């Protein structure tokens, strides 16, 4: 049993340190143009054996480090973080502990819960369900308790995301996580995505500030286009949570 | 025979060596993943359990993961 | 078993090479006898690319048809063995070693179908001849005869071409004391092609012609195909007609000449002076 | 290999019979036989040039890109053109341009043999680029060619003689050069100095017609590319040439002879 | 035998379906062909047997192997089409025998008869000269020409005997209930020089 | 360190070489191997008659890659052919690397060396190749010390040797440690050479063939139309082009995308095309009737 | 034409290299090493080839 | 022989290849490139390649063994993004933002009339538009006008998000801009639309980071 495990290790060492890439655009059947997840853009081949048809720009390929030929096909790109968000759906707090808020609770369902089962109900009206939910309130109310509490009771796929540390100073690395959650939800349809403390990403005019005021804006720009820009949601709903709607960008 | 193959592993186990984070754990079978067609058949996905690991040196590396390392933690 | 699944046949330089070698290798069994081998290659492809061949023992009588020996063991062991290395390559069929298509061939073919998943008849005309190709492709077709018995097994020709992988082409050049022959290329090659075409046409017409003499007297059958072909030639009556010329070629060289002269003018001073330097250069070199 | 060179050796001065042998050896499966065929014509023809022999060799080489033949044509020239010793550098000037290292090897070997006894200025310069080229055989052949012309000629005749020794030495001390070159260099040294410049290798004898042992000795010697004890054949090419007298009883008189030149300069000037 | 290449020729005739051997000739010959093979293997592991069919046109079924399995499977199948095509059986066998995976062994043909042999004296005599020159012997087990026919075969077998140390044999098996095995009468299980 | 060894000159047959290319291209990028069949003749020459492969595995060029099942199975069958051949050595391909052996690969070479010490490993490169002369090298493979001492050239005698560089200083160092490039000769002749020459007998039909007249007209039209576009630049070209400096000329008189090169190229296709089509139509007419 | 191919065999082995970089010279030192700053990688003090 | 010699060079020209981008030609023997790795190289140019199409900016291939300029790639190939929002177009037209007449007439004239037909605008005498800036209150809906025209053309609309230019992977960022712009030049005419430049490019940059 031990010998079998030992065997795969040699495969890496023969290729010398295998690297991930993606097919940018297909030049011809033999030659693809690959943009690397590691760095340089590459012109690549394919094994005789490995079919051309399988590779897609929506998905990832692997390359032999030393000759740059595609060894094989790899699955769709998803961030490590997003796998942890999907899992985080049962954080407990039942529907009993969030009561008294019940009138406001009914309003949240109309937006979030109804398009999952049937988008057909809003379709008969001849209207496309309203985009984005904003939860706001004075502190202690339980704006975050509510979003979280229903997600556990149904136990639907729910991405719970902390967005008050997702911005980093690492240019380009902050962008990817924010994109990935929208894309992912379209795939795992139906889904709900809730971002908590996105007051952080809520930006202002700034432009006399530190390096910290600068990173917030890139992320804030990205959200705008993703909602309404030329890209838009469907059955899947995106929920925001704030403390102040005043900290928010005027455009947002 | 285990010891000859592991010796190469031992040198990588010894210093210098990096820390990284796991982007995805694929964990597919060493048994047939699909019979590739085209010019010459065979399988090209003869990879065992695999992981796509991101180094902290802003490059991405593909790696076949061993079976001895517990699957659950990963 | 599959023979009908091939429209077009392509052969690597290897197969043409391999067959000549096998003939000797068996222990020099020939004359009346032939040598066969397996063809390994693709199938379930409209294009048949025969990858390799390896030697097989064989004794053939082609003057009789109730005796032949075919090695059973080799085919089977070879098909079983090969899957691990290449799952696509299977035994594609067998080559016959000339001089032409026989009815003697159906019999040998039948066995090959049973043993091997596929068969195909590639006929390589004898020991090395010709500038072009010597292989013809045939697939065994089942037809009705409206005068004899339905389900007869015969051979119908299919187009023969060549084709091979990149690495192999590169190998041919290294070994060889040129690269390839004519089929069409340069200005010289097109004209050769024309002369190549005439000697080639002439060969086809002899086959028909010798056959008619033999059918008329010596009583070889009268088939509708042979007669249909001959009649058409007289009927169509082609008439020579105008067109296809151009005069452009001269202007282009004239245009280039004026520029070529400006270059020679600058060149002249250096070229002229160099002549003296060379004779002296040889003395200096020898001295020091 | 043994049998192949041996077919060439037996001929000498019987021109016509060799024309038959060479074509047949060239057609064969064996590469070695192709090179031996050239030797066959070189010897049979050495006696007087003809057009026939050079013409035969020449067509095979141009036609094809085959290495083994291409060297053969150029090589074969020196032995046959021997009668007017200038000519071998004429044909070889066009052939030394060739990018094939084979041709380049064969160009140097040819120049070596023809010019050996009565030298040419043109022959010297042709050898220089072969030495330079980095391939192993071009270099060994070039260094041995240089020495052959230079035998029985003192190191004050021109500075080139001196230069040739320094080059040989450079290579043998070095490990940075090729093994094949170390053999050419040492051998080269060996030829130039042999018998302290009273032993010679020439195209013709001082009688006025061909000095058969010298001619024969060089060609059997040039192979060593595979198998190295082969180089020792060079001994037949080495022939002593010294003015010595004869007494009535067959012994050595200590008589004097006049010389037109100062005999002091020629007493081995400039050694290492 | 020790270092012999043997081709067993199988008879499959409309006289093999017969019930002269009890309960059926097919079965009784089936026990015989298996025995002959098990015996050679037990005798020498290096010994090999091959298969060709006498009946109809020539098919080379197996080239040289140790397998009893191949000869068994063929026997179950009957051929109403073809019986004993002797002249041809010898010729394919001689050719076949040459290429071997037990190389530089002696050359032997065992043919089972079990149908009247169609072939006349002119074929038979002709065949004997080809056999001498190639130096291959043929053995006949004769229950096929006592059943309603006179034995043509004996003269041919006698002449063939003594061309080497593994000579020919005429093995006599009755026609009526006695099976296709009465192998006791003359050697064939392994080679012997006598008749 | 002193030992009295001889080098193996590898004589590869035409049949054998071509198969080695075939296998190596196919294996890409994953490294694959196989055994060599041949004969041992003279006192150093191992000749490769033919080659077969051991399986394609991602565990390739290893002891494991070697299959006992293939080897036995072939050898019984080979006895029948009237050629049971010796295993002179083993070939492998690296299309992930050059002529520098891998770390597994050195052990694998050693196992072959135990069986027959006239064993070599030949490296076949088809996309890690820098030469179209077929980048192949031969190694017997002997230890490091032998190079360091300078013993290794004493053992090789009866060699010429050679050195090439597919991939930098690292490869050179790997090569030197081994046994460097030991000489490869080829056993070839004119019959084998003629087989490789071929293309199409179909040239017979094609030399005579000519197309529909409407097509002859399409070609003539397309070219004359094309020639008009380039013509306007051509005027400038002949008036000027005092410059001889390729970079300056390119900007000045549209020297790069030159009207001379292309217009000539165009007159030449049109002329040749019209001649062969026209010439064939007329030839056929006379002859068939 | 012969010259073009002659040149060609040498180029393949020559080209085999660890790459190139582009920088600028801030200052030279008297000893003939030059302090240059490579634009993507660090600053280096390194010598000139005068061939 | 020249052909067989050319074949030497054909084998080196193969994979592995890494893509650089050709800054300029000094000569037809040496040139300067700045590669996608995130490093620039001054490297040698071999034989059997064109510098005719490669003299102005284009993609180029280097061999990873040599780390020098072996081969060439077209200026068209290695385009980071070609199209988006013309095969992803919204179905929104001028009749779902039925009002704002002054605004509707301006967008239509600037964006639609040069894509559909460059000749007519130029014919009049007045230049066809080059750079468009769009300003106003945010509550009007600039993106929506952009949508209507995106639907109507159904070709030559390149949608690029300003965050998508910046990148974690090394050296891609300044390069990413070269690849998309260079493609607009080749498939002329085409419009490049940047949604918000008001949160990617800022008035204050601190440049300590």
């Amino acid at each position: 049993k031990q010998y079998e495990k030992s065997e795969n290790d040699l495969k890496a060492l023969q290729s010398v340190g295998q690297i991930v890439g993606e097919v940018l655009k297909q030049l011809t059947e033999e030659k693809f143009i690959v943009k690397a997840t590691n760095g340089p853009r590459y012109v690549v081949g394919c094994r005789r054996q490995l079919d051309k048809s399988k590779l897609k720009p929506g998905t990832r390929v692997a390359l032999d480090m030393t000759t740059l030929t595609i060894m094989r096909y790899l699955p769709r790109e998803v961030d490590p973080l997003v796998y942890n968000m999907s899992h985080e759906d049962p954080g407990n707090v039942s529907y009993s502990e969030i009561g008294g808020l019940s009138e406001q609770i009914r309003e949240l369902r109309e937006v979030i819960e109804l398009p999952l089962t049937n988008p057909e109900l809003f379709q008969r009206v001849g209207i496309i369900p309203p985009k984005g939910c904003l939860l706001y309130g004075p502190p202690g109310t339980g704006k975050t308790l509510l979003a979280r509490a229903v997600a556990s009771q149904l136990d639907c796929n729910f991405l719970k995301v902390v967005s008050s540390s997702i911005v980093d100073k690492y240019i380009g690395e902050s962008a990817r996580l924010i994109r990935e959650m929208f894309n992912y939800a379209r795939d795992h349809q139906p889904c709900i995505i809730f971002m908590d403390e996105i007051d952080a990403i809520g930006g202002r005019r700034f432009s006399e500030g530190t390096s910290a005021d600068r990173e917030i804006q890139r992320t804030l720009m990205e959200l705008l286009n993703q909602m309404d820009g030329f890209d838009t949601l469907h059955r899947v709903k995106m929920i925001m949570a704030t403390n102040r709607p005043d900290t928010l960008d005027p455009a947002l | 025979k285990i010891k000859e193959n592991s010796e190469k592993i031992k040198v990588n186990k010894t210093l210098p060596y990096l820390v990284s984070n796991v982007i995805e754990l694929l964990d597919v079978d060493p048994n047939d993943q699909e019979e590739d067609g085209a010019n010459i058949d065979l399988d090209s996905q003869r990879k065992g359990k695999c992981a796509v690991i991101k180094t902290s040196t802003r490059q991405t590396y593909f790696l076949p993961v061993i079976g001895l390392v517990d699957a659950e933690k990963l | 078993m599959p023979e009908l699944a091939v429209q077009k046949v392509v052969v690597h330089p290897l197969v043409l090479l391999s067959v000549v070698d096998h003939f000797n290798r068996i222990g020099k069994v020939g004359n009346q006898k032939r040598v066969v081998g397996v063809l390994l290659g693709s199938w379930q492809k409209k294009v048949l690319d025969v990858s390799n061949s390896f030697a097989v023992p064989f004794d053939e009588d082609d003057k009789d048809d109730s005796v032949w020996f075919l090695d059973h063991d080799y085919l089977e062991n070879m098909y079983g063995m090969f899957k691990k290395v290449n799952a696509r390559e299977r035994i594609v069929g067998w080559y016959h070693t000339g001089p032409k298509l026989h009815k003697n061939d159906i019999a040998i073919n039948e066995l090959m179908k049973r043993y091997c998943p596929n068969s195909v008849l590639v006929i390589i005309d004898v020991k090395p001849k010709d500038l072009g190709l010597p292989t013809e492709a045939y697939i065994s077709v089942e037809e009705v005869h409206d005068d004899g018995t339905p389900t007869s097994k015969t051979f119908e020709h299919v187009t023969s071409e060549i084709g091979a992988e990149e690495a192999e082409e590169v190998g041919v050049e290294h070994l060889l004391r040129d690269i390839k022959d004519t089929t069409v290329g340069t200005l010289s090659q097109r004209i050769t092609n024309q002369v190549h075409g005439l000697k080639g046409l002439n060969s086809k017409l002899l086959d028909i012609r010798t056959y008619l003499e033999k059918v008329a007297s010596g009583k070889l059958p009268i088939n509708h195909h042979i007669i249909y072909q001959l009649q058409d030639v007289f009927n169509l009556l082609p008439d020579a007609s105008l067109q296809e010329f151009v005069k452009a070629f001269y202007l282009k060289t004239n245009d280039q000449m004026v520029v070529v002269y400006l270059a020679s003018l600058i060149r002249s001073v250096v070229a002229l002076h160099n002549l003296i330097n060379n004779k002296i250069a040889n003395r200096d070199a020898e001295k020091k | 290999r043994g049998l192949a060179v041996g077919i060439a050796l037996v001929m000498y001065g019987r021109m016509e019979e060799a024309d038959a042998l060479i074509e047949s050896l060239c057609r064969d499966k064996d590469p070695i036989l192709r090179r031996s065929g050239m030797y066959t014509v070189a010897m049979a023809y050495c006696g007087s040039g003809n057009n026939k022999a050079i013409r035969r060799l020449l067509h095979v080489a141009v036609s094809d890109v085959n290495d083994d033949v291409r060297r053969a044509a150029v090589e074969s020239l020196g032995f046959i053109l021997f009668r007017t010793p200038e000519q071998c550098p004429s044909v070889v000037s066009l052939l030394s341009e060739s990018y094939n290292p084979h041709v380049r090897y064969g160009a140097a070997m040819a120049l070596g043999v023809c010019c050996a006894g009565t030298g040419n200025k043109e022959a010297i310069n042709l050898l220089e680029p072969m030495t330079n080229d980095p391939v192993n055989y071009v270099r060994q052949g070039a260094l041995i060619a240089s020495a052959l012309i230079m035998i029985q000629q003192t190191e004050i005749t021109c500075p080139k003689v001196n230069q040739f020794r320094q080059l040989y030495s450079k290579v043998i001390n070095d490990k940075h050069d090729d093994v094949m070159a170390k053999f050419g260099a040492i051998l080269a040294q060996g030829i130039l100095d042999a018998g302290g410049h009273n032993v010679t290798i020439s195209l013709q004898s001082r009688t006025g017609h061909t000095h058969m042992p010298s001619v024969v000795g060089v060609l059997v010697f040039t192979q060593f590319w595979f198998w190295f004890p082969l180089s020792h054949f060079l001994s037949l090419a080495y022939t002593p040439t010294c003015i010595i007298g004869l007494n009535k009883d067959l012994k050595m008189p200590k008589v004097q002879y006049k010389s037109n030149c100062k005999p002091s300069t020629f007493a081995y000037p400039a050694p290492l | 035998m020790v270092l012999e290449s043997t081709m067993v020729c199988v008879d499959n005739s409309e006289y093999m379906r017969n019930g002269d051997f009890l309960p059926t000739r097919l079965q009784a010959q089936q026990d015989a062909v298996n025995i002959v093979c098990h015996s050679k293997t037990r005798s020498n592991p290096e010994n090999n047997v091959g298969l060709i069919t006498l009946a109809n046109d020539c098919e080379v079924l197996t080239t040289l192997t140790p397998d009893t399995g191949r000869i068994l499977s063929k026997l179950h199948t009957v051929q109403p089409k073809g019986k004993i095509t002797f002249c041809t059986g010898i010729r394919v066998a001689h050719l076949a025998l040459k290429h071997r995976q037990g190389k530089n062994h002696k050359m032997r043909i065992i043919a089972f008869v079990g149908s009247p042999v169609e072939d006349n004296e002119k074929d038979l005599v002709k065949l004997a000269k080809r056999l001498k020159k190639e130096k291959v012997n043929v053995d006949i087990i004769n229950f096929g020409e006592e059943e309603v026919n006179t034995e043509k075969l004996t003269a041919f077998v006698n002449t063939l005997n003594g061309k080497d140390g593994t000579g020919s044999h005429l093995v006599t098996v009755p026609p009526g209930p006695s099976l296709a095995d009465a192998l006791i009468s003359s050697p064939i299980l392994a080679g012997e020089g006598g008749a | 360190a002193p030992a009295v060894d001889t080098a193996e000159q590898v004589y590869i047959s035409s049949l054998a070489l071509l198969k080695m290319l075939k296998h190596g291209r196919a294996g890409v990028p994953m490294e694959v191997m196989g055994l060599m069949l041949g004969e041992f003749v003279d006192d150093y020459t191992v000749r490769v008659i033919d080659v077969f492969a051991m399986p394609q595995s991602g565990t390739g060029v290893s002891v494991e890659a070697v299959d006992p099942v293939f080897q036995a199975k072939m050898l019984d069958m080979l006895k029948q052919t009237g050629r049971p051949e010796m295993v002179v050595g083993w070939y492998h391909s690296h299309p992930g690397f050059g002529c520098w052996l891998s770390g597994v690969d050195i052990n694998t070479q050693q196992s072959f060396e135990a069986l027959s010490e006239r064993a070599v490993a030949v490296v076949v490169d088809p996309i890690q190749s820098v030469k179209g002369k077929v980048v192949i090298d031969a190694f017997r493979l002997i230890n490091a010390n032998m190079m360091v001492l300078g013993h290794e050239p004493r053992q090789t005698t009866s060699n010429l040797g050679h050195l090439n560089k597919p991939s930098i200083q690292a490869l050179i160092h790997g090569l030197n440690r081994h046994y460097y490039s030991i000489t490869i000769n080829y056993r070839k002749n004119e019959l084998e050479q003629k087989m490789l020459l071929n293309l199409h007998k179909k040239s017979w039909m094609e030399g005579l063939t000519l197309q529909d007249y409407s097509e002859h007209c399409k070609h003539n039209e397309s070219v004359v139309k094309e020639m008009l576009e380039l013509a306007k630049n051509y005027n400038k070209a002949v008036e000027e082009e005092d410059k001889m400096t390729p970079e300056q000329l390119a900007i000045k008189n549209v020297g790069k995308q030159d009207p001379k090169r292309h217009l000539e190229e165009h007159v030449d296709v049109l002329m040749t095309s019209n001649i062969v089509q026209c010439l064939a139509a007329m030839l056929d007419t006379v002859v068939f009737k | 034409l012969n010259a073009k191919v002659r040149l060609l065999r040498e180029e393949l082995q020559l080209l085999q290299e660890q790459g190139s970089y582009v920088g600028e010279v801030v200052r030279a030192m008297d000893k003939k090493k030059v302090l240059v700053k490579v634009h993507p990688e660090g600053k280096f003090v390194v010598d000139v080839d005068k061939n | 022989e020249f052909l067989h010699a050319q074949e030497e060079v054909k084998r080196i020209q193969s994979i592995p290849l890494v893509i650089g981008q050709f800054l300029e030609a000094v000569d037809q023997n040496t040139a300067i490139v700045g590669s996608t790795t995130g490093s620039n190289y001054y490297v040698r140019i071999l034989s059997t390649i064109d510098r005719e199409l490669l003299k102005p900016n284009a993609s180029v291939a280097l061999h990873k063994h040599s780390n020098a300029l072996v081969d060439v790639l077209p200026p068209e190939a290695d385009s980071s993004i070609m199209m988006l929002t013309s095969d992803q177009k919204p179905d929104v037209m001028y009749a779902d933002i039925g009002g704002m007449d002054i605004q509707k007439q301006e967008v239509r004239e600037a964006v639609e009339l040069p894509l559909t037909h460059f000749e007519l605008y130029k014919q009049i005498g007045i230049d066809p538009p080059r750079g468009v800036l769009m300003y106003g209150p945010p509550g009007c809906g600039k993106t929506m006008l952009a949508k209507a025209v995106a639907h109507h053309t159904t070709a030559a609309f390149i949608r690029v998000v300003g965050s998508e230019f910046v990148q974690k992977y090394l050296g891609e960022g300044p390069r990413m801009v070269r690849d998309v712009f260079r493609l607009a030049k080749e498939n002329a005419p085409a419009i490049i639309f940047i949604d918000e430049i008001d949160a990617i490019a800022t008035k204050r940059f601190d440049a300590q980071t």
